[PDB]
RNA sequence: ACCACGAUCAAAAGGGACAAGCAUCAAGCACGCAGCAAUGCAGCUCAAAACGCUUAGCCUAGCCACACCCCCACGGGAAACAGCAGU
């Protein structure tokens, strides 16, 4: 979900006296007068509040994946709109390419920050495929058949034995 | 003989970086402060800007 | 005398867990080229026997060679876990660790 | 020693260290850092290296 | 670079693209049969599969499917 | 290429030798056909 | 040893290792595991070359394979020099 439009910036979050001032300014500095980007960026900081240890620190590989799944679901949410966009397509593959890789060295270095991230961004990680080769049609049929005549093959040994 | 002089090897490895490793933490404290005091003046003047 | 196992004390990274109580784990030794005379890796497939399953894709672990084969292929038992994936500690000093640097720090002890 | 299984990890500890695995079960762990290379292989050598004599019978 | 050896490759070229217009009706039908042929070399692959598994018949419901025809 | 280009590769493969019009060997027998001339 | 204690030698079985060319042979199609069993899980191999085709006796104090053919030889074809000399 979205964090509320009546949400200050983050800028202008601790600025002191910022619950004394008036309705209008309240509006002026609030999420609902500004780009996508500012609402981004607030979900940003709400995910590193929920999730990282240290808030603070950006550099962490933790901090990264979030970063990157903000902007992931930025270009997801641009491209239910655009279809057609490609440049934009090839953007949003290529970061979650990159989370992947990130998630996979946060797996290999620091198991329980992993499940972390893995639970509070709702990513689910999912092991490479082994070999890349086309799934022509041939091959789907003959799987296909394969598969059905190994499930033949088990009831008659069952009715067998 | 030739393990109980290994492990002993590794013991006085471990000293020695434990020795280390304070002088580290030493020298790693007071650049921290010195980093801190940077930091909190920075965040002061720019919360001021932003009021 | 003590197995018809060749290989007796092997030590590689789990590839598989799909199998109930049986990890499959990737074992890479060096080989020499003749031509090049350089030491390329060689890797081997071996299922060993985890009756707690408690073996992960990805950790390092330590396969003994049972005294007789099991089954077909299952010829080890998974002696230890050298390496938890994501969950080292550092022989060395005893403390956790992610990658290179400490979670915990030596002195703290 | 064609027949040791050595195999290699990278950066997966703060210090380096070599682990060797015996028939009889035990490991021995030798703390390399700080050491020359010339250092380790003279270490390892005397821990679990035949000596001399050892050869010469052989 | 060698102008001859792009003379060469615009020289073959045409001269193929004039073989397969002279005999354009004659590679149809050619091809037809080949993929003919094909699917049947398919449909024996997959009952050799189901003879030797031990089924007498194909699997109940199984219709191999043409695959190659357009 | 790279060492472990090459170690992939392998050493090189000669292709088997062509056979020649005596298929490989020193002399045949033959039965005359026709005697002709050629320029 | 012969009475065996065991040595020597060496089968069957189990583990490991091992020719060449073709990837225009790229997928194999049941090739796994756990349980005393019942049964349960859906797995196993493979571009680090599985599966397949073709070629070839080999790593030579020697070794392997074959002994007319049907791999084998109850059985069948049929009547056997790939022992020496010989045709
Ligand atoms: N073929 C695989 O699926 C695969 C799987 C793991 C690793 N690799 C590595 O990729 C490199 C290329 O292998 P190749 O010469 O046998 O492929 P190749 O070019 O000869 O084509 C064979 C198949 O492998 C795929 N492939 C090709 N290049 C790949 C790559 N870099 N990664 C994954 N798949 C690839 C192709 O899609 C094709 O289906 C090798 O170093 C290999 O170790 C390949
Ligand atoms: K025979
Ligand atoms: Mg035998
Ligand atoms: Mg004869
Ligand atoms: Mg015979
Ligand atoms: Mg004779």
């Amino acid at each position: 979900d979205d964090p509320p439009p009546s949400t200050l910036l983050k800028d202008y979050q601790n600025v002191p006296g910022i619950e004394k001032v008036d309705d209008v300014v309240k509006r002026l500095l609030s999420l609902e007068m500004a780009n996508k980007k500012e609402m981004l960026k607030i979900k940003q900081e709400q995910f590193m509040k929920k999730i990282v240890a240290n808030p603070e620190d950006t550099r962490s590989l933790e901090a990264r994946i979030i970063a990157l799944s903000v902007k992931i679901r930025s270009y997801e949410e641009h491209l239910e709109k655009h279809r057609k966009d490609k440049a934009h397509k090839r953007y949003l593959l290529m970061s979650i390419d990159q989370r992947k890789k990130m998630l996979k060295n946060l797996r290999n270095t620091n198991y329980d920050v992993f499940e972390k991230i893995c639970w509070g961004l709702g990513i689910e990680y999912t092991f490479p495929p082994l070999y890349y080769r086309r799934a022509h049609r041939r091959f789907v049929t003959k799987k296909a058949l394969c598969i059905r005549v190994f499930q033949e093959t088990q009831k008659l040994k069952k009715r067998r034995r | 003989e030739l393990m109980a002089w290994n492990q002993a090897e590794n013991r006085r490895l471990h000293e020695l970086r434990i020795a280390r490793l304070r002088q580290e933490e030493r020298e790693q404290e007071q650049r921290q402060a010195l980093e801190q005091a940077r930091k909190a003046e920075e965040v002061q003047a720019w919360a001021q800007r932003k009021e | 005398v003590r197995s018809s196992v060749h290989a007796r004390w092997i030590v590689g990274k789990v590839i598989g867990t799909k199998m109930q109580k049986t990890a499959k784990v990737r074992v890479t030794r060096l080989v020499l080229d003749p031509y090049l005379l350089k030491y390329f890796n060689k890797r081997k497939t071996y299922f060993a026997h985890d009756a707690l399953q408690q073996c992960t894709v990805g950790d390092i672990v330590l396969l003994r060679a049972l005294p007789v084969p099991r089954a077909k292929h299952v010829k080890h038992e998974l002696a230890e876990i050298v390496f938890k994936v994501g969950k080292v500690i550092d022989p060395v000093t005893g403390k956790p660790c992610a990658g290179t640097t400490y979670l915990e720090s030596p002195l703290s002890s | 020693n064609p027949w040791v299984q050595i195999m290699m990890f990278k950066n997966m500890t703060p210090s380096p260290f070599l682990r060797f695995y015996l028939d009889s079960g035990e490991q021995v762990l030798v703390d390399v850092e700080t050491k020359s290379n010339k250092e380790i292989m003279e270490h390892i050598r005397k821990i679990l290296g035949k000596n001399e004599e050892t050869l010469r019978e052989e | 670079k060698n102008v001859l050896k792009i003379r060469r490759r615009k020289m073959n070229h045409h001269k193929y693209r004039k073989l397969v217009k002279k005999t354009r009706f004659l590679r149809r039908k050619v091809q037809e049969g080949r993929l003919r042929r094909k699917q049947i070399k398919f449909e024996k692959d997959l009952r050799r599969i189901w003879l030797k598994a031990g089924l007498k018949e194909a699997p109940e419901g199984w219709q191999t499917p043409k695959i190659y025809l357009r | 290429a790279t060492l472990n280009q090459m170690h992939r590769l392998g050493p090189p493969k000669r292709p088997p030798r062509k056979l020649g019009p005596t298929e490989g060997r020193p002399q045949l027998k033959g039965v005359v056909l026709c005697t002709f001339t050629r320029k």
